[PDB]
């Protein structure tokens, strides 16, 4: 019996957070926990500028599609109301993406705004006035999975309203200057179901963990 | 498709229905550990062995009256090129084990040197009562005998006392394996062995770390360390760090990049008293490993000093005392 | 659950797509080997290693000119209570390794003894030329030096020549490990080590089999053997047999039942010249292993003779010349 | 697709075979192959008396059923028969001599639907809860009317031979008893072009002999 959108319509969140620096004492925290990793961006950009391994991960996850498993989805979705995934982002977020890289290739780019002119951009490039308007654009489109790629503001509301199924969280294990952060995930609403191998990229170790919606 | 699936069940026809001491370990207990679908973080190589011993270990009682769960033969591998394997499911300190390493390199066997730096790893093994019980009635307190350092720099030399000048006596294996790595890298004899059968009874205690064997490929160094006895809950965590650090050191003085530290465990055991702590540890999710930075100017194995080692970005869960006794 | 499956797809995002020597090796070659779904026969522990080395091995020139594919660190386990692991994918004979073993146990280092029994395992290492090139100019032909036999019974004694009676000189490790297994079974110091650092240069060649460690639990004896250098195509098949027989011998003279023989491989290599032959072997399906029976009246490790050993029901594939050179 | 009976009804064969007593001819430079393991029986019974592990394996395989996978099999068998719309058990088919070789305390085989092939005997000759059929065709008819998970042909040689002849075996669970015993009945030589080994198990020891279990599967074309 299918009516809780997140699970229902297949919405996922994907992020990469680093550690935050505090002016009073910058390192070697006395107490650590999952919240340690919350740095999201700094002055319109990533706090660590670039990380090719995470870039590859982000791209591979948002563009991956398994067509044979698409009607198990077309089925209930229709039943509830060149396959590509949907990538929902914010304006400040969309404006941070470089020129040559916009829109994100092989992905149905969506945007959350109150001032952007739909009139102005492409059709394969949709915009929306509010959260709830997204569910709508989904019921019309043909996609595999919907990924909320940020930013902070966008992560927060999507979590509060409880639309997030899984959170593909990348832990950048180094400290940087930050001004925007990810919302403290509620350990009782979401739980870590997977932890990857550890890697070194751009002079920092990092790993990828998967947060799940405790169906419970 | 499922055709060959039932075949799986048939091949497991002679298997034990439940895990051995599952009865004593109890699963609601490891409920986060069992809730994980994919555990690819390297720390699980260590955690999975703790789980394996707890669930299938053999109950044995040391001649001490102490009890343990033991298994025989395990192997862990850590990619030192991607991370420094310092356990993150509990808090670990490294000053002491680094000093112990520097002490081995100097060829020392003098227990006082470490005590004066408050490194008490070998203290209990050097007391008057412990040496007498080893029948070392004529050994001075804290004179650990021909252990590691003596064997690494003077294998075969006749041990006298910890203050003797053994310059040029015996085989300096440390110097030899380094020269082998530099001049003959494809050699399959690059071994550093501390188990000197002739000197065993003279040692405060036989070495736990039997030997190190090195492998060199495409400018990269790997190391295998064979441990005959492993205290999983307390010792092994430090064991992995020590030898991983050693690997980086040998690699840097030979201008090679570190590759894998391969840990081979012989008698792997978990003390019964550590079980509650280890269960708690098993339910903690590892954080990304930290990295190790060595002062790049050190090019001679003997020139390292405590200030040349730096652990960076160490994120960990709070400390746990394996023995919750006090 | 199917996306708990997609996560799997993601986690494997940083692979290469092909194995290293794919192009060089070609898989329509392991057609039979790859067609199998469940390969649970213990012989696959050895066949999978060969397949792993061929597919992912590093290319090196092991001894000047020869060239091999190599890997570092592997562990195979054989349940001696369930079978005798004599490889079936090719034909093997054991009279020679059993004589070698008895030779070891007697503490001999005289190559002529084996040669008189038409066992040439050590012939090449005892020639005038081989010895001279090892710088052993004052060593008689076939006097192998302080190798296995000598170390097992007299570790630490000064080697003189192969005819010398070294009575009550050095450490008789062999006897000591037998007494520890009988009187102190739980000991984690039951090791037999042939790698005498001080005597290496005096040996025809350093031991390939570094040490053996024993483990006792509920009347069952397990043995781990650490091999520093391993010739997968020619040596290993025999080494696994050699030590499994030794494990049985020690178990019997100690009144225990043999359990597991655990083989640890340090530098594991496959000689290029053996590739074609090993490709043929990998496409052969194993036959159930045979069994080993020792004369039950032998109660002292020193009392075994060649006729006290019988391998039964050995079902094997056609013999194979690893080196197809003519 | 042209549906073959062995697939629709999941007819499998399971046996145990030891090494035959050779007329060693002056060559302990013996050749070996899969046919080396062909001894099925001797004077009405097993060449080796008993083998608890093989027994245990035989029982586990022939009694194992997975109810969640039944409905899928049901729709399939019914679809093939054009037929569309209390514990689940497997069927075991054996020859009359195999039947008679079983101790009374074990007949019929527990938790399995027992089917016996015979001409000299009829339902009236048996007291037991078993099905008596006098031809292979009758089995197929019987399987289209019963609720069962899988069908195992358990011997003897005669029964094995014709089921393989008729090309009704989907897979062969073969036990290789690694020892030699006197035999007078043997398992048919498997045409390597018709059957290929797809799995090999771990090796074990039981009743003073090693043994392992392999699985053959009908081939391509
Ligand atoms: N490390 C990571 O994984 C990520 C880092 N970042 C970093 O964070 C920074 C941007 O963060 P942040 O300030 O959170 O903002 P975002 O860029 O995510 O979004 C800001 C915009 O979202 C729109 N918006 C907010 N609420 C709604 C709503 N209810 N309906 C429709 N549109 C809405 C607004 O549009 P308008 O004003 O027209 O109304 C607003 O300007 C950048 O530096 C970026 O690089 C971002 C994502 C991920
Ligand atoms: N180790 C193992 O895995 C196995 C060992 N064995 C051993 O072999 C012996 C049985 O050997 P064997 O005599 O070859 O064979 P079977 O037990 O297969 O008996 C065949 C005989 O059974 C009946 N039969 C067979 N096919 C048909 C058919 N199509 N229609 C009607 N009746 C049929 C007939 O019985 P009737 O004469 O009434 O007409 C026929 O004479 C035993 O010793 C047994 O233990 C058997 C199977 C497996
Ligand atoms: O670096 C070390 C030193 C010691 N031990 C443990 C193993 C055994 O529990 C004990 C040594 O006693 P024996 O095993 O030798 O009896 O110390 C370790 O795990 N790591
Ligand atoms: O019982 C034996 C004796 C030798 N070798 C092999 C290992 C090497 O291929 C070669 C000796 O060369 P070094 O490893 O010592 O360099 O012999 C074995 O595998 N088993
Ligand atoms: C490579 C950055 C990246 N890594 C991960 N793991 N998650 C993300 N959501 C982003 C991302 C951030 C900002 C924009 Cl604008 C687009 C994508
Ligand atoms: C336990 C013997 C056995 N083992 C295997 N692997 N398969 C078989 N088909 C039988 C068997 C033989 C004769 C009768 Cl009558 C019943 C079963």
């Amino acid at each position: 019996m299918m009516e809780q959108v997140c699970d229902v319509f297949d919405i996922y969140a994907i992020c990469a957070c680093c550690k935050v620096e505090s002016k009073n004492e910058g390192k070697k925290n006395e107490v650590f926990n999952n919240y340690t990793f919350r740095g999201l961006g700094n002055k319109g950009v990533l706090p660590w500028k670039c990380n090719s391994l995470d870039m590859k991960y982000f791209r591979a996850v948002t563009t991956y599609v398994n067509e044979s498993k698409y009607e198990k989805l077309k089925y209930k979705r229709c039943k509830y109301l060149k396959l590509q995934n949907v990538v929902v982002m914010g304006r400040t977020n969309w404006e941070s993406i470089p020129k040559k890289f916009k829109p994100l290739s092989n992905r149905i780019n969506v945007i959350l705004s109150r001032t952007l002119k739909k009139e102005d951009f492409d059709e394969d490039v949709y915009i929306i006035n509010k959260v709830e308007d997204l569910i709508v654009l989904l019921g019309k489109l043909n996609y595999y999975k919907c990924f909320i790629i940020g930013g902070s503001v966008v992560y927060q509301e999507f979590l509060e309203k409880k639309l997030i199924k899984k959170i593909y969280f990348t832990r950048i294990n180094s400290t940087y200057e930050c001004d925007v952060f990810f919302p403290e995930i509620n350990e009782n609403e979401y739980q870590i179901i997977s932890v990857s191998d550890v890697y070194t990229s751009n002079n920092t170790t990092l790993d990828f963990i998967i947060y799940k919606k405790t169906n419970n | 498709d499922d055709e060959e699936e039932d075949d799986f069940v048939y091949f497991n026809f002679n298997k034990e229905k439940e895990e051995k001491n599952k009865n004593s370990i109890h699963p609601n207990d490891f409920q986060i550990y069992n809730s994980l679908k994919y555990k690819y973080h390297p720390e699980y190589q260590y955690l999975n062995i703790i789980y394996d011993i707890m669930m299938n270990g053999n109950k044995q009682s040391d001649r001490t009256g102490v009890g343990v769960l033991s298994k025989f033969g395990y192997i862990m591998k850590f990619d030192l090129s991607q991370y420094f394997p310092l356990l993150t499911t509990k808090k670990l300190f490294l000053r002491g084990i680094i000093e112990e390493l520097l002490w081995f390199i100097r060829g020392e066997t003098n227990g006082n040197t470490l005590l004066n730096k408050n490194v008490r790893i070998w203290e209990a093994n050097g007391t008057r009562e412990f040496l007498d019980n080893r029948k070392l009635f004529h050994r001075e307190v804290n004179d650990l005998g021909p252990i590691y350092g003596f064997q690494w720099r003077h294998f075969g030399a006749e041990y006298t006392n910890m203050y003797d000048n053994y310059e040029n006596k015996g085989v300096d294996q440390l110097k030899n394996i380094i020269n082998l790595i530099k001049n003959d890298p494809t050699s399959r004899r690059i071994l550093l062995c501390a188990w000197n059968v002739k000197d065993l009874d003279q040692m405060a205690l036989p070495p736990c770390h039997i030997l190190c064997q090195f492998y060199v490929f495409d400018g990269k160094l790997s190391c295998i360390m064979y441990q005959r006895s492993c205290d999983l809950g307390l010792g092994v965590p430090f064991n992995i760090a020590s030898y991983s650090i050693f690997t980086h050191m040998i690699a840097q003085v030979c201008n090679l990049q570190p590759a894998q530290f391969i840990h081979v465990l012989g008698n792997a055991h978990v003390y019964n008293n550590h079980i509650d702590s280890l269960k708690i540890q098993l339910n903690r999710i590892p954080y990304p490993f930290p990295t190790l930075k060595l002062n790049p100017d050190i090019k001679n194995i003997e020139d390292f000093t405590i200030s040349d080692f730096t652990i960076q970005n160490y994120v960990h869960h709070e400390k746990i005392s394996m023995d919750m006794a006090a």
